[PDB]
């Protein structure tokens, strides 16, 4: 599907082909004039004509160089703009795919798609058509001219041409499968490198470099690269030798010297072959080296278009405040593997709902379904009576705030992390949000204050980054708040303080709390026990204790 | 080019010398074959054209020799490129686990990612694709100019004067676009890091509505990358124009000297006609170097990143070892002081943990109790003071003896993308199935194997993202328990577990058959029931310590902590 992706570039590509045909003819023009200059030199022409021909040939060389440079510059600008707009399209597309796409693919695959696949289209849309047009125009024009000159010496020029064609075909056939396998290997190596960098504590404690799968995969990938590039480079170098101007000149002279000797040919008739017979080999080698780039670009275009055609979280056209309802919701991350089984639940304003249960029961995925990171398999999730599939991302996420179980921080200042949902928020808002989340004092102790960057190696403790994300959710200030195991890394005192701050802030809001520390959720208006992906009992703390069910078992285990 | 010779393996130096010799031979053969046309065409246009047979024979010999030399140069360049690739990548893989944690800034992380990402066919084909054609093109017109001295001294001098402007243009081409290429590389690296962040942090960015390009950081990075790339395209024009003008000046000098010698009668007309072809051969390297100029700067950036990773400061180490056969050692802190940058983390912390006992470390968030475990494990080294394992300073231990002593459960469990059993087997890849089953049962991973459809063959995502928090936490606990180390460091290993799993795992950690010196960190009182001793860490100093009953009865900070 590389024709559908590159359809916007039809007119530039056709224009580049036509202009390259003209530029190739202009670049061949000086050597015809040099052939005439040599013929006039042998005939002892007057200095005027010789100066005219020489100056015209030099000026035509300069003109051809300038035109080639201009076409290359224009075509590279066209390629850069196409890459930029295609990358923008890919970033727009990924912004509304299901999160399962990301979880299945990984960060390395996303990086490969957005950067390396778009970069792999460069040869196809910048050099391929010009190289093909040059490699067709120059050999054909030169060979017609030389056959008109002398067919006997022009026939031996087919020998290197036919050898080159056979080498090019064999190289393409031999390397076709390895080019297909190459992007998979690059994605695997990027993933292994990313895991090696991210899992450095695990690597250091458990086995170091020797036992790491990164080293084994690195060896396997170097083996693949050698098995790919050894015969490929061998064919590439043979093609360089066969098409080289020295080779053509030597073949021309081996054919012509025995003809000039013995009188079968006039030596003046060798001048076209000496001056033009060696010009078209490089243009042939251009496509010969380019056929791999064409395959790479077509495969990259296929991958890009396949991602652009992927089904996404479309906003339906169907089209109490603060209420979240789940109506017989079911969900499966993978087909035939249910994780949520016909869950019905209602969250109302001014109430706190505690969602508890065994680890792995499906609390985080229920929260992710409310976020519409995935679409429910059955049922519907309605916020203020409107199905979330009818809301836009902006409308949905202005209404529901989320503190996720993993405390993800972006590369930037602590202010930029706290103000992630509202980047144009005042520093006073950021400071009061941090004070509510019990992280203002720590930030004040940092060297740069609120401008200190949160990158790799400049991290915080687990509780501190958790409180940063809690401050982010506080600053977002949505009518509905979903707290996914927040305060899990918090000590009891800071946990109590941030919980009191949240209770003060979300007193009239809809709050969903996921907790394993059941002692922290005894004051909830409603407690929902999620076991094996379904709600098994609902009630208050005292009611669930008196019921003597799953909740009583978990409570007894906790004490 | 000395940076590349630095990266060559020591056993491959003979191949580099042979490659240099054969490259010089290839250039000399090409230059001689170009200039041999002048005698050949002078003889072919004379009254005795049969004199061209000798020069045609010499041309055939030089051409066949050039074919053989260039094939061998290609083979040697391929071998050198892949040997250098293997050596550099293996060196970076071996060095990175030993590099200090402070080195891994976001810039250094990006540099290391790029250096590892250079493993593809572009860097491996460095010698064949860049150095061989660059050296051939740079030296060819010099070799032609030298070979023309045997035809005419002033003509060879004119050719060499053309080579002078060739080298001047080649030197000046880099300067005219160094800044643009540097900015382009920086913005490309920033875009790569923002793409990786965009993929990893997708949920939080979507919830924050920071996911569209107009509002995302990756969108800003894309805009900056595009602007820098356009600027690089514009700023590469002066170098191309400079190479073109150098070629035109060399053409003017060569052709003018040839015409002057021809009209003066010192050069024959057939020799001038052959010199047209020699001039065409002479000017081809001018365009080749112009084509190769950007690749030289790209290769320079790549090798700079690789050398930056190879120059990273490796942690201090030694050669000591623990004598006993994996017996539980004592853990001692001796005036240990640690700081992240200028922020002090530990203030002269001193304690001794008896061999084989279970110790608990508790305290507020940010008090340094993860730093204590990292110092015990050797992930971090003290700024001053000593960490001793059985009386042996950890900094003086061999790296293999150091890691073989400690197994760790980290606060934020990280699993590698793969099967669940592969992640558990990281603790001990040689463990028999019974030991792996025991480790999984102790960590309550056996529940997952029946709940999940694929069992222990379940594909874990990047990190443990295809599992829940408690599931990946239990998998990491199984990994830590599988390792037969005499020291076990537990860092809030029940944070993501419900009460039943928490109690089961807490009992299992104490019920591990082998003797270990166990240090536990937890914010739950129920997670430290089996702790013989407790350390209360606050603001980087041990406020109090003792037994749980003693500390509870004391009514100190420990009692207020759980109040
Ligand atoms: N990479 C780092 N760079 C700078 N400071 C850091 C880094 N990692 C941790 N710190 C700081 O070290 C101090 C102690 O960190 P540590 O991780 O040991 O805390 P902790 O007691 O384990 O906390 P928690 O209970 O929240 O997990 C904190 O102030 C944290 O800000
Ligand atoms: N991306 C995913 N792909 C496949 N399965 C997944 C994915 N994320 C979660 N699961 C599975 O979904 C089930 C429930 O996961 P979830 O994270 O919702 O549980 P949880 O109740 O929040 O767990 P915990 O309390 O341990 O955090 C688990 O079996 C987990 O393996
Ligand atoms: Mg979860
Ligand atoms: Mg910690
Ligand atoms: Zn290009």
């Amino acid at each position: 599907a590389g024709s559908r992706l590159l359809a916007p570039l039809k007119k530039p590509l056709i224009v580049s082909g036509v202009l390259q045909a003209l530029i190739t003819l202009i670049e061949l023009a000086p050597f015809v004039l040099l052939v005439e200059l040599a013929r006039l030199l042998l005939g002892g022409a007057e200095a005027e004509r010789l100066w005219t021909l020489g100056l015209t040939a030099v000026s035509l060389i300069g003109l051809g160089a300038v035109l080639a440079a201009a076409m290359t510059l224009w075509l590279h600008r066209v390629d850069a703009r196409f890459a930029h707009e295609l990358r923008g399209r890919l970033l727009t597309k990924l912004s509304r795919l299901p999160l399962g796409w990301f979880t299945r693919r990984g960060s390395a695959s996303t990086k490969q798609l957005v950067q390396d696949d778009t970069l792999a289209l460069h040869y196809l849309i910048t050099h391929a058509i010009p190289d093909a047009v040059a490699a067709v125009v120059a050999p054909v024009a030169v060979l017609v001219y030389l056959f008109v000159a002398d067919w006997r010496v022009a026939l031996v020029l087919f020998i290197p041409v036919l050898v080159y064609l056979v080498l090019m075909s064999v190289m393409t056939i031999q390397s076709g499968s390895k080019i297909a396998q190459a992007p998979r290997w690059a994605e695997r190596m990027g993933g292994e490198a990313g895991a090696f960098l991210e899992g450095q504590p695990v690597i250091r404690i458990f086995g170091g470099a020797a036992a790491s799968r990164f080293r084994r995969r690195l060896d396997d990938y170097i083996d693949f690269l050698v098995s790919w590039q050894r015969p490929f480079v061998g064919k590439k170098t043979l093609m360089d030798l066969v098409t080289r101007p020295a080779t053509f000149l030597w073949i021309i002279l081996v054919a012509g010297v025995p003809l000039v000797v013995t009188g079968r040919m006039d030596p003046v008739n060798l001048l076209p072959f000496l001056l033009l017979g060696t010009t078209f080999g490089a243009r042939l080698l251009g496509i010969g080296y380019g056929l791999s780039g064409i395959q790479t670009g077509m495969l990259a275009a296929r991958r890009i278009q396949t991602v652009l055609d992927e089904p996404e979280l479309v906003v339906r056209d169907r089209t109490r405040p603060g209420t979240v309802e789940l109506d017989r919701v079911s969900f499966e991350y993978r087909p035939g593997v249910p994780v949520i089984r016909d869950v019905t639940l209602t969250l109302r304003p001014g109430t706190v709902t505690a969602l508890v249960g065994p680890s792995g029961s499906g609390k985080s995925t229920l929260a992710a379904l409310v976020a519409r990171f995935h679409d429910v398999t059955q049922g519907a999730i309605r916020v203020d009576g409107r199905d979330i599939r009818t809301l836009t991302a902006d409308e949905l996420y202005r209404r529901v705030g989320f503190v996720l179980q993993d405390a993800q921080l972006v590369h930037g200042s602590v202010a930029e992390n706290i103000a992630l949902a509202e980047p144009d928020a005042g520093l006073e808002r950021i400071r009061t949000a941090a004070r509510d989340a019990q992280i203002h004092d720590r930030i004040t102790r940092m060297p740069d204050g609120y401008d200190s960057v949160l990158g790799a190696g400049s991290a915080l403790s687990g509780g501190e980054r958790q409180r940063v994300t809690i401050a982010r959710a506080i600053l977002a200030d949505t009518p509905v708040l979903v707290l996914d195991q927040a305060t899990a890394f918090a000590d009891p005192e800071s946990e109590y303080l941030v919980q009191q701050a949240i209770n003060r802030l979300t007193r009239d809001r809809t709050v969903l709390v996921i907790a394993h520390r059941l002692h922290t959720i005894t004051h909830a208006d409603q407690i929902v026990v999620l076991d094996d992906g379904r709600i098994v009992e609902v009630g208050t703390h005292d009611e669930l204790l008196a019921a003597g069910g799953r909740y009583r078992g978990l409570w007894d285990s906790g004490r | 080019i000395r940076t590349l010779l630095r990266l060559v393996p020591a056993e491959k130096r003979g191949a580099v010398a042979g490659y240099a010799v054969l490259t010089l031979l290839s250039v000399l053969l090409r230059a001689v074959g170009a200039v041999l046309l002048i005698p050949l065409l002078a003889a072919l246009f004379s009254d005795t054209p049969s004199d061209a047979w000798l020069w045609l024979g010499w041309l055939t010999a030089v051409t066949l020799a050039g074919w053989v030399t260039d094939t061998n140069t290609a083979r040697l360049g391929f071998d050198l490129g892949f040997a250098v690739l293997s050596r550099t990548q293996h060196d970076m893989a071996d060095r990175l686990p030993n590099v200090a944690m402070s080195w891994f800034t976001p810039d250094n992380t990006a540099t290391a990612r790029q250096a590892i990402a250079a493993t593809g066919p572009e860097l491996a084909g460095l010698v064949v694709n860049l150095l061989t054609p660059l050296i051939g093109a740079a030296l060819l017109p010099a070799a032609i100019g030298v070979a023309l001295l045997f035809v005419s001294v002033p003509l060879g001098l004119a050719a060499l004067a053309g080579v002078a402007v060739l080298f001047g243009a080649l030197a000046l081409s880099g300067r005219l676009s160094r800044a643009a290429d540097k900015v382009a590389g920086e913005t490309n690296s920033a875009f790569t890091e923002r793409i990786i962040e965009f993929a990893r942090t997708q949920q939080a960015l979507r919830a924050a509505r920071r996911v569209e390009p107009a509002r995302s950081q990756v969108g800003s990075a894309l805009a900056a990358q595009h602007g820098a790339g356009l600027r690089l395209l514009t700023m590469q024009i002066p170098g191309q124009v400079l190479f073109s003008l150098a070629g035109q000046v060399a053409l003017i000098g060569f052709a003018g000297m040839a015409v002057w010698l021809t009209v003066r009668g010192q050069l024959g007309v057939p020799e001038a006609i052959a010199l047209i072809v020699v001039l065409v051969r002479y000017l081809e390297p001018f365009a080749a170097i112009a084509d190769l100029a950007p690749a030289l700067e790209t290769t320079r950036a790549t090798l700079n990143r690789i050398q930056a990773v190879l120059d990273a400061p490796t942690l201090p180490a030694g050669r000591r070892r623990l004598d006993r056969t994996g017996a539980a050692p004592s853990i001692e802190f001796d005036d240990v002081r640690f700081s992240y940058g200028d922020e002090v983390v530990l203030d002269g912390v001193s304690f001794t943990l008896r061999p084989g006992n279970t110790t608990a470390i508790v305290g507020p968030s940010g008090s340094g109790k993860t730093t204590i475990l990292s110092l015990i494990a050797g992930l971090q080294q003290p700024a001053s003071g000593r960490v001793l394992l059985d009386g042996v300073d950890v900094t003086t231990l061999d790296p293999e003896a150091r890691r073989a002593a400690v197994s760790v459960v980290f606060q934020h469990p990280y699993l590698f993308d793969g099967t669940l059993r592969d992640n558990v087997l990281v603790g001990d890849p040689e463990a028999d199935p019974d030991d792996v089953t025991a480790a999984m049962r102790l960590a309550r991973v056996d529940e997952l194997l029946d709940r999940l459809p694929d069992g222990d063959a379940t594909v874990v995502g990047e990190g443990g993202t295809a599992l829940s928090g408690g599931e990946r936490q239990r998998v990491s606990i199984a990994r830590a328990l599988l390792k037969p180390a005499p020291v076990l460091l537990v860092d809030q290993a029940t944070s993501a577990l419900d009460n039943a799993n928490e109690a089961a795992v807490v009992d299992a950690l104490t019920a591990d058959p082998r003797p270990r010196t166990r240090v536990i960190v937890a914010h739950r009182l129920a997670s430290i029931r089996h702790a013989d001793r407790v350390l209360f860490v606050e603001a980087g100093r041990v406020v109090e310590d003792g037994a749980i009953d003693e500390l509870l009865a004391a009514g100190g900070r420990f009692a207020q902590f759980w109040a």
